[PDB]
């Protein structure tokens, strides 16, 4: 879905 | 570059007394300088330099 | 310490300025007192003061002389030997009052094949004897006030004998200390020794001493700087050796009353 | 598959991100992160074998 | 975890000091540089520091394209005595200098690499006659590979090598290659040869150059232009840019200081004097 | 919170009036101007103002795309006493004057700066001979590298400074730079100079131009056709547009009056008369 | 990572929304929000220090 | 008119005499010797602008029935935290007649205009030796 | 330490050999890595490795050269410059791949009234120019290769002419590092510098550094170490004054693989 | 995911 860095 | 509005100053060295040596002994010697950036140091805007060129 | 800190060696810095040195005999703290400012238990003008700083509390270097078989001595004054140094200079002139303790750093090295020792001494009000012998405390502001270049001793007293035109300077003997009292007890004032083969320096904390908190540092001197050979130089059998001398003292805690106009005193 | 991350935001008009997808198998394809790592200069800098402590004697 | 992006240490400040404490002393015999900062040797404020060291990563430092070879190839008629002009180039950073240079800051270095290539034409004789559009095909060959001989025969079906097939006036093409060196990192200096010399062989047959490992390192990039030809005769060049992506970099070197002269660190007389005449007491 | 596009205050409705309070006496000697409203010294209605002040904030102000120079390049064959023609500009904005007006309504500013360039060509001479599609190199050379001395020299490879390759006939190209200052905010005036002229050192060595600060502010577009020469002269131009984004400013300004005559705030003897004759009674 | 936002509806046919998505690592290369924020004109028309009462006399 | 930013460093900085301003552009013409001065003319600010709109810079007026003084607070103002004193001049003070002085039917009076300014939180970086500029 | 210990005193032992200092200048470790065998996940040829540990990780000593007023530099190559040591050369050349890691001390005592100063660098991968100026690349493997004898360097560039039979050797210049870069940023490489007042030694402590994790020793050296005169000799008066320097290196955590008949290189 | 304005 998402990677959030 | 060289630039009057950013201009950093002046580096001399001077002798405080004197060197002073006894008989027997050299009356003349070398020191060698070195230079090096601190940890706050920072550098931006990345360009070619002019220390490298290829004449045709 | 097993991290190498040696008596020895030692860093000074106040303001912008560091002091090295690798051959100290420790260093004195006159009378155990460290410079401090004017507490207001003991405060006496009641204006704001006015207090440099780094701009003054800073390391400066007077004019080196010269140490020669010959030399009979040297003296300096504080305030004097620094008033035209920089932003302390400026201060001292355009204030009526002002108190100041120093850092005083006498620097002079040779080899171990020379040999010689100064005795480098602090005095509170240095008095020192006159020229004449028909009249007293007559010598003159000027010379009384050498600035920097400072004064010397001499091993004999020369009256002044001009009657129509008096020297009006100070005739200071060094077996005497130039005040009438025995060079052997000046060891009684905060002292250090430069004895060549042990150290190349001396370094004295000045505390500011006098009989009022503050007081006009143009008209006053508080200490007095007296460097005498007691031991002579001397090296591998050289008829005329020589070795330099520095002076680099740096004010401490000074502060200024009384703001006005700048001083333009008569000093030639 | 999107990855957002924050943008350092120099001259300003909360933090501000950006998105980005991989489009392709190999990672050879993909654009530079950027998100790049620091080290100290020690390698280089302080070689020697034993720990240098700046305010004692370098030689003792 | 300090990333690139962080600012630097602030500075604290610092007072008067008179102690056996010696920073300002030191010995560099050692190896070692002094890590001094301002409050060691003066009296400092303190600063918050903003500035971060974020432009000068290994990344951002090279996170550009640099220019490492023009070829040239034409559209002429082939005819007895010269055939229509495909060009061939031994992929390489070392044919310009700036890339060089900068990569050569280093001893050894692994990365991703991206080819862009521009592509420009030019009519060379005065007739008013036009050509078409033109194709290009820029085929990788690795080494191994057959190298085409003429623009036309049948290596450049290319089964299996690379090509782009790229047409003029369109954005300039462009291809990742990822870390394809037989070692684990790229070397850019090999102190060494390819082959023993042996006693009871000839000096001829133990002979290779000083400092070259593989002869043909990476292949050949060969270019054509992929239509037949014009009466009119159309000159083309295609210029490669190379920008290491993702790139590491291994063991610190003084940079070149004296021009470049060949694919060694081998120099020429007349070069040696990058210094100018200054004066030792002279700001 | 209030908002650039939030509407401006109702008017109130408000009624007759004897007392003390007088609103519309007031001294504007003390550098104060009366804040003033209809209500004040009117009898007003209830009215409810949707109308906003979304359009005049400083984003909105300079949120258009100006031309800042036009760059002229050829593609000629270079001969003895003329060479190609390639184009080298000092990047400022006060080449031309209605981008340089409205941001000096500020003394400060600092913005993200977008570049957009349009690009044009046409052939210069009668020969019904052609040309192919050209590609053009703008490069960025920042204060420090090196300049081109020819069209086609080492400096074009480009292996740090940023450059764009532009294909004729495709969109305008575009680039953003960040607030790249050395000084927290860019100084559209600078009441000073960047030497002290010291009494030992002579006159000459201690000039400077007045208000200028660093010689070279921010650096150089090169531009060159990157296309060998045709037997026909295609001369083209480069139109350069500057937008202002993410901006800030301070300190406003009086607008310039009189015509602009130089990058200073000088003026010309015969353009001091912005205004015009009008009978003091007279509507 | 997307970011979602109101518009203010001009001529009309609730709220009408419009999506921006950043695509780069440098917020230099964003587009400008247009959120921007007003401020009190003071500084600039009433820069006296003592406070102003407008129905009072500006001296007094 | 030949030439622009071309005031000398001496002729920018009067000290405390300070400057005048001129109802009348009139270009040096010395060409051999300029003058290198500035010739700031009243109605445009000296500098190019509509003096009627110096009033977007902080100001105050000195309205002889109204007030005898006027009195200006300025935090320091630059696109840095701090920079050269002697390179750079940060502020400006213009003062101009904005309506002419008058005195019962006299010709020619006169009144006297006196500045008195107090620096405000001042710092200084970079001590050294002390700065000897060319000021004439 | 309270119990003696110091920086300047230190003990090296590997194998059956030690060397003493009393005058150290601390020791170096490149790039901060110590010697390592190569660890299995990094591992490329298969076989079974020979490490023969004592045999070969002990500390050989090359052929004393001299340091005069007119000494332009030295240079030595790794593992070159060991091929002939004992059983580390037998290993070497029985072998198609080595790998190896070492401590390398230079040594050179004076008196405290002689002075100068040998800059002392470990470069990885150090490629030295060539004497011709019509070929590039062509210094022969002989040329390249001195073994023990190491090279010098020069203060000139002087090309190479006979074209019918070239020399086919370096022609290294000193400011130069004899590699085309200037010799004052050769600090970023690691070294140690003997300044004769100082320390009497340098100890370098160099980790196996390559592209690979085992390679050719015979067609490739890993290490270049260069010494250089940074401050000339000099000692009381003496025109011609002379002191000697000696090399002692131990290779350390050596392994082989490839094992077969003998390499005989063809080395004049 | 999304941040809403
Ligand atoms: C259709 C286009 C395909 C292009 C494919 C190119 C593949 C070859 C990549 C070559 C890698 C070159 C790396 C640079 C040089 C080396 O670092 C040094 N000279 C030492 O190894
Ligand atoms: C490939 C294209 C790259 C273009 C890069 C341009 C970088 C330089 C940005 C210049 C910033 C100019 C700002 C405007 C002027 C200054 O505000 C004032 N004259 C005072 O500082
Ligand atoms: C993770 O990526 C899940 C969300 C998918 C978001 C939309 C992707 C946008 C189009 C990508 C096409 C695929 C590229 C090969
Ligand atoms: C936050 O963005 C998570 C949702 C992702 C939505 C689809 C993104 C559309 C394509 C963006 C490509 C990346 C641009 C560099």
């Amino acid at each position: 879905g998402s990677s959030s860095t | 570059i060289d630039d009057s509005f950013t201009e950093g100053g002046y580096i001399s060295v001077f002798y405080q007394t004197r060197i002073v040596v006894p008989l027997s002994t050299p009356r003349e010697m070398d020191i060698l300088g070195f230079v090096s950036a601190c940890n706050d140091f920072s550098v931006r805007l990345l360009r070619d330099t002019t220390h490298i060129e290829q004449k045709a | 310490e097993a991290c190498g800190y040696s008596d020895r060696v030692l860093q000074l810095t106040l303001g912008n300025s560091t002091i090295t040195t690798q051959e100290a005999a420790n260093s004195v703290v006159a009378y155990g007192r460290w410079p401090e400012y004017l507490r207001d238990s003991e405060a006496n003008p009641v204006d704001q003061p006015t207090e440099p700083d780094v701009a003054a509390c800073r390391f400066y270097t007077l004019d080196t002389v010269s140490w020669t078989k010959e030399s009979r001595g040297w003296w300096w004054k504080l305030p004097d030997a620094l008033r035209d140094m920089g932003l302390f200079g400026q201060n001292m002139y355009y204030h009526y009052l002002g108190r100041s303790g120093y850092t005083v750093h006498v620097q002079c090295n040779a080899s171990k094949f020379h040999q010689g020792a100064l005795g480098v001494f602090a005095v509170p009000e240095m008095c020192l004897a006159g020229d004449s012998n028909t009249t007293t405390m007559h010598t003159s502001y000027q010379n009384a006030n050498p600035g920097e270049k400072g004064g010397t001793f001499t091993g004999t007293f020369t009256p002044d004998n001009n009657q129509t035109s008096p020297a009006r300077r100070f005739c200071p003997v060094d077996y005497l200390l130039g005040n009438g009292t025995l060079l052997g007890n000046a060891f009684v004032f905060p002292h250090q020794i430069i004895n060549l083969r042990t150290n190349n320096c001396a370094t004295l904390v000045l505390p500011y001493v006098n009989s009022l908190s503050i007081d006009s540092m143009v008209k006053h001197n508080n200490w007095g700087i007296a460097i005498l050979p007691l031991a002579p130089l001397n090296f591998a059998s050289e008829s005329s050796p020589e070795i330099p001398i520095t002076l680099t003292i740096a004010p401490m805690c000074c502060e200024f009353n009384g703001l006005r106009n700048i001083t333009l005193p008569r000093l030639q | 598959g999107a990855q957002v991350s924050s943008q350092k935001v120099g001259a300003h008009e909360s933090t501000i991100n950006y998105t980005t997808i991989n489009y392709y198998r190999d990672s050879a394809s993909n654009a530079a992160s950027k998100q790049d790592f620091s080290q100290d200069p020690s390698k280089f800098t302080e070689p020697i074998k034993d720990v240098l402590i700046k305010t004692a004697p370098m030689l003792n | 975890a300090a990333t690139s992006r962080d600012a630097l240490p602030n500075t604290e400040a610092s007072g008067p000091t008179h102690s056996k404490e010696i920073p300002a002393l030191t010995a560099v015999e050692t190896g070692a540089t002094n890590p001094l900062v301002p409050s060691d040797t003066v009296q400092t404020r303190h600063v918050v520091q903003h500035r971060s060291r974020s432009e000068s990563s290994i990344e951002s430092f090279f996170a550009r394209g640099a220019c490492v070879t023009i070829m040239t190839v034409d559209n002429s008629a082939s005819t007895t005595n010269k055939d229509k002009l495909f060009a061939v180039w031994k992929i390489t950073y070392k044919d310009t200098v700036q890339l060089r240079r900068k990569l050569e800051f280093f001893t050894y270095s692994r990365f991703d690499m991206e080819l862009t290539f521009v592509v420009t034409a030019n009519f060379t004789e005065t007739n008013n006659g036009h050509a078409l559009n033109q194709v290009y095909q820029i085929m990788y060959i690795p080494p191994g590979a057959p190298v085409p001989e003429k623009w036309d025969d049948y290596t450049w079906q290319t089964s299996s090598n690379p090509s782009i097939f790229y047409t003029y006036g369109t954005a300039p093409a462009r291809i990742s290659v990822p870390y394809v060196g037989i070692s684990n990192a790229y070397s850019h200096f090999y102190d060494g040869f390819s082959k023993v010399p042996l006693k009871d062989q000839s000096a001829a047959l133990g002979d290779s150059l000083y400092g070259a490992a593989s002869l043909n390192d990476f292949g050949i990039l060969a270019v054509r232009v992929v239509n037949d030809h014009n009466p009119t005769k159309v000159t083309s060049k295609i210029r490669v840019y190379l920008k290491p992506k993702h790139i590491r970099v291994w063991c610190p070197r003084p940079p070149r200081a004296v021009a470049y002269y060949g694919p060694g660190v081998d120099y020429k007389d007349g070069t040696l004097t990058p210094l100018s005449t200054k004066d030792l007491t002279t700001y």
